[PDB]
């Protein structure tokens, strides 16, 4: 199957709700020489986000069951079988992110997008780890976000959905992983105020996507400030 | 619980 | 005992493929099942096969370039092979352990209704003599269950009612018999004119009658 | 479009 054939099967698997195969279709495309297009890396992002989304949901259910005999152990190994699948998915996406995606990225917008994913799946890892793995995941997550944030501030307008979506996930990292509501609100409020000032820079094609993420920023700001 | 970027 | 605990766990986690594997070991032992394990095994396979039928129904409807048509026809064969394997695994459980070693008539109707169900799912995508044999295999299990249900289960019992639902749907969908589908759907609904599930059943029977008539 | 058996 050719390069465009794998991209079509990813769009096929997307609507078929078979997201595990959507990864293999996109994993065999991003590793090619070409750089992923605007829609291509969207399928790559959509694919993995659903693959790890199911285990994140599955892990969050099994944790609350234990947080509420041989049943004590049966849940502990089941909850760890999901954590192994959560690591396999994160290590798989982070490996191609660090071997091909980020190195071969030349566009400033491409670098922000991939460095954001690096922060995202490092953050998924730190959601459940404890000890050395949680401390290692927290550091790499913040290092990739800060790198994306520095490149986004100089190469992207403040209303760009990739720049706004980054600060949204970066702010969630501060509140949920680093437990710093003051650092989350500060970055989230600044990201909202930076985009409000340059409203003329809101592009026609990127208009609806930018307004949506700004509302997601304010919803988090309201929740964190209680 | 905070809300992260969903599908675009 | 421990295998049944993992099934309830995997149902909460919605990892139904593991719920099937764990409930498979409980049915692999030829010991009679229980009302809970009978439905734990049913919901496990219902969800696993339901996802592939969802993908099959969506992917087949996507067909609407010859390469692009032959590309999705190969992707459907991927889903069909899963649909075949999952149906073959549960049917071999019923045909070997559950149906032969069933003691009560209530279970016999449930297991014979299960057999016709997964034979009917086979008919939804099979071709040639695979669909023809699956058609006959589904009607035989359904008709056997209905003959037993008319004597062991009351007309309001949800297993007797749910069996009529899937039997009538089989007539309208596989054999393309609208008159046979409406006759039984209405006969079963009228015969039940008199627990917390039979009401929902006759709701589904009435909604199907409205669409079929 | 026809309804078979489900949990509700």
């Amino acid at each position: 199957t050719s390069r465009e054939d794998s991209v079509y099967l990813a769009k096929l698997a997307e609507q078929a709700e078979r997201y595990e195969e959507m990864v293999e279709n996109m994993k065999t495309v991003a590793s090619s020489g070409q750089e992923l297009s605007v829609e291509e890396r969207n399928l790559l992002s959509v694919a993995y986000k659903n693959v790890i989304g199911a285990r994140r949901a599955s892990w969050r259910i099994v944790s609350s069951i234990e947080q509420k005999e041989h049943q004590v152990e049966l849940i502990c190994s089941y909850r760890s079988k999901i954590e192994t699948e959560l690591t396999k998915i994160s290590d798989d996406i982070l490996s191609v992110l660090d071997s091909h995606l980020i190195p071969s990225a030349t566009t400033g917008e491409s670098k922000v997008f991939y460095y954001k994913m690096k922060g995202d799946y490092h953050r998924y890892l730190a959601e459940f780890s404890s000890g050395d793995a949680r401390e290692k995941a927290t550091n790499a997550s913040l290092e990739a976000y800060k790198t994306a944030s520095e490149i986004a501030t100089t190469e992207l307008p403040p209303t760009h959905p990739i720049r706004l979506g980054l600060a949204l996930n970066f702010s969630v990292f501060y509140y949920e992983i680093q437990n710093s509501p003051d650092k989350a609100c500060h970055l989230a409020k600044q990201a909202f105020d930076d985009a409000i000032a340059e409203l003329d820079t809101l592009s026609e094609e990127s208009y609806k996507d930018s307004t949506l993420i700004m509302q997601l920023l304010r919803d988090n700001l309201t929740l964190w400030t209680s | 619980r905070s809300f992260s970027l969903h599908r675009m």
